[PDB]
């Protein structure tokens, strides 16, 4: 099915310019199926690219291969984790001899940890773990061909991610204890996403829950498939218009800080009301050192009312509640923040993301099938410096 | 009455995520689109991308392992 294609210096420049002009840090995946006689990685093509990027003074990080667990299916070539580890050592040596000798190297971009994938990751980290800066793996909840609306709202589907994360950390703790663990490619559903679902307000339950659990469980970076492209899990559609998950992503970035804390709901039933707690993002000009950001998902079919614990019960709280714009409900491609539709001001201008201050001492209302952020002002949490 | 009490742990950070915690991909596949230059040159798309800075941008996908650099191609 998959055939070789070439790309140009032009294509590299297009990609680099887009990252550089957008304030993003580019990670470039190198082709791992370029193989010598005895199935060693043939680095000669990568050398041409490193030389070109070096000549243009491009600051780029590297990967080698995508989902090497499925090379036998995709290309009728089997590469074991030991050999891939050796291939990464060969790439690390090329980077060290290049103009950016301190460039970062991530891998191996394995799929989620089924038996055979866990084995490949373990043998890869034993062999090649010393030269990677982070361990990358991938996760999807569903097959986009068969995913249902009910699946997108099902806490039993959301919870499966917890076991994937625990299984990856079991492999990494056994081989390279303390190595950073990244999600290198992740979405609701694979095969380009679930039609009429992966591009809707309903996609946000999975995305916000994945971010919450990733942060809580020790994942340092989550790479969303995809910013833009062929697949309705895109954040930005074919018209360059943002979908609900773009707005959720932007709100997350504005409100949620780097220091991860913990929230939980008193009582046995913890499935359908999902809660996460971080320090507030210090870059947010409205808030101050010590403030908290709570985010919550309500998969119940009724409004829930959250009560904050002492000593936060009487604090000024800012609500940032996301609900779909009708008439298509959770299958809407439009979202409102505190009852205002989120839309570009123009092609150059994002809108303000306007808070709704709540009455101090009021319980936090979370409607059925919704998600919200809540900033606790003057929380004065010492851990948040 | 649909009221729920939260417990918070606030003693110390349990983890520290990257400032780039929420990152994004562009699929390797997109470089096989004849309009790759027009698409990534879009001012509107770049405005939305800047909105998510700081972030990593992973250029990668199934096609990562089917793409060959040709320094002579135009
Ligand atoms: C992870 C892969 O790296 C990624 O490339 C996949 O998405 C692309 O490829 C699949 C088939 O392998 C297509 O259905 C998608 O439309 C592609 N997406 C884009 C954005 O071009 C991805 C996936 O299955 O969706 C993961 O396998
Ligand atoms: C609503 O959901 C019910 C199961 O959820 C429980 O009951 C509701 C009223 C809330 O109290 C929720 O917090 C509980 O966990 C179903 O039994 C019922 O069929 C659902 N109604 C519809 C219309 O789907
Ligand atoms: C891709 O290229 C390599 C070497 O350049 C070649 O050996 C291989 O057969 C090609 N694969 C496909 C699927 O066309
Ligand atoms: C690696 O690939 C290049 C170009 O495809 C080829 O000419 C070179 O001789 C290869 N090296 C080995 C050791 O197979
Ligand atoms: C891994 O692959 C190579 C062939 O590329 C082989 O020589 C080696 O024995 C394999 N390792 C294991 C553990 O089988
Ligand atoms: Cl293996």
């Amino acid at each position: 099915k998959f055939k070789n294609s070439t790309y140009s210096r032009s294509s590299v420049d297009v990609l680099y310019t887009f990252a550089n002009c957008s304030g993003l840090d580019l990670i470039f995946g190198l082709n791992a199926l370029l193989r010598t006689a005895d199935l060693q990685w043939n680095s000669s093509n990568a050398q041409l690219l490193l030389d070109y990027c070096s000549s243009k003074g491009y600051n780029i990080s590297w990967e080698l291969g995508n989902e090497p667990n499925s090379f036998l299916k995709k290309a009728d070539i089997f590469i074991n984790g030991s050999q891939l580890g050796e291939d990464f050592i060969q790439l690390h040596k090329l980077l060290r001899k290049s103009t950016f000798k301190n460039a970062k190297l991530y891998g191996p971009d394995v799929g989620q940890p089924r038996r055979k994938t866990a084995k490949m990751l373990k043998s890869f980290l034993k062999a090649g773990g010393e030269v990677i800066d982070s361990v990358t793996w991938h996760h999807y909840y569903l097959n986009g061909r068969t995913a249902t609306r009910e699946d997108f709202l099902n806490p039993d589907v959301l919870d499966i991610f917890i076991s994937s994360v625990q299984k990856v950390f079991q492999v990494v703790e056994s081989t390279r204890p303390g190595k950073k663990v990244w999600l290198g490619e992740t979405s609701s559903a694979y095969g380009g996403g679930a039609p009429l679902l992966s591009d809707t307000f309903a996609a946000g339950f999975m995305w916000l829950d994945k971010l919450g659990l990733s942060a809580r469980m020790g994942i340092e970076v989550v790479m969303r498939q995809v910013f833009f492209g062929a697949g309705n899990y895109h954040l930005v559609d074919e018209n360059f218009d943002p979908l609900p998950d773009y707005w959720l992503s932007l709100l997350f970035k504005k409100l949620v800080g780097t220091k991860v804390l913990m929230a939980s709901v008193q009582g046995s039933k913890r499935r359908k009301l999902r809660v996460y707690l971080h320090c507030t993002n210090t870059d947010n000009p409205r808030y101050k050192e010590g403030d908290l950001t709570l985010y919550a998902i309500n998969l119940h079919n009724v409004t829930k009312y959250l009560r904050l614990p002492y000593p936060f019960s009487n604090k000024q709280v800012d609500k940032y509640l996301l609900r779909p714009l009708g008439p298509h409900g959770l299958l809407s491609k439009s979202v409102q923040l505190n009852g205002l539709t989120l839309k570009m001001v123009d092609d150059q201008t994002l809108p303000p993301l306007m808070e709704k201050p709540l009455r101090p001492g009021s319980s936090l209302g979370l409607p059925a099938f919704s998600y919200s952020f809540f900033v606790i002002r003057n929380a004065k949490v010492a851990a948040c410096i | 009455q649909d009221v729920v009490d939260l417990d918070f742990f606030t003693q110390e950070p349990l983890h520290l995520v990257s400032p780039s915690f929420l990152s994004v991909t562009i699929d390797a596949n997109l470089a096989t689109d004849p309009r790759f230059l027009i698409l990534l040159g879009s001012p509107k798309l770049r405005t939305l991308a800047r909105g998510l800075s700081p972030a990593y941008l992973r250029f990668g996908g199934t096609k990562t392992d089917f793409l060959i650099f040709d320094p002579k191609k135009e």
